Formats: C-alpha cells, sequence, structure tokens
C-alpha cells in the first residue's frame, strides 16, 4: 500500500 | 491559485519541521510539498536528512536539500522540495523520516503527518 522511501 | 494554509508537523527542543503546498492551477495533477527545518535551540542541527513515502497510487520525487546544517538561534533554515502526482485524486497520505545530529544525540524519528489538508490532494 505505502510507496518506497524517496 | 488560492492559498493552502502551512502545516507544522513536528517539533523536537526547538527544532521545527514545516510543510508548505502549492497546487499549480495549470497542472491539477501536480502538488508540491516544501519542507522547512528550522533551530531556535542553542545547539546546532547537524546530518540533516529527510526521507519521505506515500502511498503506492502516488508518485514522489525528492529534489535534493539546501544543505544539512541549520545553524541554533534562528540560523539558516533547511528546505526541501516533494514532487508528488496524484492525478486519481486519492486522499494524500504522507510519512517522514528524519534523522540529524542535536546536542551530541542521534536523532531518529518516524511519523505518520496527521490533518493534511484536503486542498493538497482534491
Amino acid at each position: 500500500e505505502w510507496g518506497p522511501w524517496v | 491559485s488560492a492559498p493552502i494554509p502551512d502545516l507544522k508537523v513536528f517539533e523536537r527542543e526547538g527544532v521545527q519541521l514545516n510543510l508548505s503546498f502549492i497546487r499549480p492551477p495549470e497542472n491539477p495533477a501536480l502538488l508540491l510539498i516544501t519542507i522547512t527545518a528550522t533551530n531556535f535551540s542553542e545547539g546546532d542541527v547537524t546530518h540533516f536528512i529527510c526521507q519521505a513515502a506515500v502511498p503506492k497510487s502516488l508518485q514522489l520525487q525528492l529534489q535534493a536539500p539546501s544543505g544539512n546544517t541549520v545553524p541554533a538561534r534562528g540560523g539558516l533554515p533547511i528546505t526541501q522540495l516533494f514532487r508528488i502526482l496524484n492525478p486519481n485524486k486519492a486522499p494524500l497520505r504522507l510519512k517522514l523520516r528524519l534523522t540529524y545530529d542535536h546536542f551530541h544525540q542521534s536523532v531518529q524519528e518516524i511519523f505518520e503527518v496527521n490533518n493534511l489538508p484536503v486542498e493538497s490532494w482534491q
């Protein structure tokens, strides 16, 4: 559900 | 462009993080968030790094920050631009991970940002 840390 | 109010999102021993939002009318899918780090404590902030994450349905890019230090007593802030694309108008969720040194302590903070204005994604 959450994207990667950027 | 209607103004969207800033949101204060973190404070610890004089170090603050603040969000500002811009929704360019000429690109409705786009949200530009600027994080601003200030320091009114008696000790410098060093090695400051901010990471961010959004739901998978959104796209996020980070511009290089203005720097990695925030001098004590209201020194020059750090600013960093987040570019978010959200064409499907999914509710914006944002989490942040901060690391920095301050008073010779290694600070590690992670949290989801509450009270994001609906204007930042509708």
